[PDB]
């Protein structure tokens, strides 16, 4: 392999990443990669991600397992995988 | 062959529509990459618009 | 009321909930009872919707 | 004389529940022309009520 | 095809955000007639190289 094919290969890629979002005021936001970018993959066909294709907004938590929560009370689902 | 007359005829017959009554406004095609049309709603106090 | 299944999936799906403004504004009293049951088919338009 | 408070409250309803239509981001393509296509059925109707 | 996914991967529209460049949005939608007098243009048309 070329140090130089990959080094400049691998940012063509990176480069075309772009996940869905919402930009906030409040300092005391955190934004939810783990499951956020989980949607982003199937292609927002699943509901747990076509849920956040509608209101992106659901992704923005200010504390631990509240970010969790809305997307099961929002749902009517007992566990997502 | 079609060059010739859609350049010195078709264009002048273009330049005179411009200056007509009853056309009143801007459809500029220049640059589509930015351009949008006006919104001119006839709003009132009450009821809808 | 005569219960209605309806997933809000469309903006088309707005003329249900409007339906229920203009029953509780031409007899607000008869909407006191029912209150409760047009709740639970009303949540699903604050769930689902946004 | 002409006013009729009834049927502007009806009017300021219409204009409050026009935008939560408005602004429901659609994920599809026709399901947004039908978003449009409601505003001639949601302003039409407020006509007819007063 | 190889390159077609490298198109539509940033966007299928795009909004002009207030004073500045271009601002393409991550969804792949299809296009309406509806967008045209409101928001959003098609994004095949922008020149971003």
């Amino acid at each position: 392999i070329p140090a130089d094919e990959l080094i400049d290969n691998l940012h063509s890629w990176m480069r075309s990443v772009h996940l869905l979002h919402v930009r906030s005021e409040d300092n005391t936001l955190r934004y939810n990669w783990m499951l956020g970018v989980y949607a982003r993959s199937t292609n927002y066909t699943t509901p747990v991600g076509q849920l956040v294709v509608n209101a992106p907004a659901i992704l923005n938590y200010s504390n631990p397992q509240d970010a969790f929560n809305s997307v099961f009370v929002a749902l009517g689902i007992d566990y997502i995988d | 062959n079609i060059a010739v007359a859609h350049t010195d005829h078709l264009s002048v017959v273009y330049a005179t529509m411009s200056n007509f009554m009853l056309n009143f406004t801007n459809n500029f095609s220049g640059n589509h990459a930015t351009f949008k049309p006006d919104q001119y709603v006839i709003t009132s106090p009450e009821g809808s618009y | 009321l005569k219960k209605i299944a309806e997933s809000f999936e469309d903006p088309s799906s707005i003329v249900v909930v409007l339906e229920f403004i203009l029953f509780a504004l031409f007899f607000p009293t008869e909407f006191n009872r029912i209150k409760g049951d047009i709740q639970n088919v009303l949540l699903l338009f604050f769930s689902r919707w946004y | 004389t002409v006013t009729n408070e009834f049927a502007s409250r009806f009017r300021t309803i219409v204009a409050t529940l026009a935008n939560v239509v408005n602004e429901r981001a659609v994920q599809d393509d026709m399901q947004k022309a039908t978003r449009s296509c409601t505003k001639q059925w949601l302003r039409h109707l407020e006509t007819q009520f007063d | 095809p190889v390159e077609y996914g490298i198109f539509i991967q940033r966007g299928a529209t795009y909004t002009i955000n207030a004073a500045g460049e271009f601002e393409f949005s991550g969804r792949n939608e299809k296009w309406d007639q509806s967008l045209y007098l409101s928001e959003h243009f098609p994004a095949l048309f922008s020149d971003v190289p």
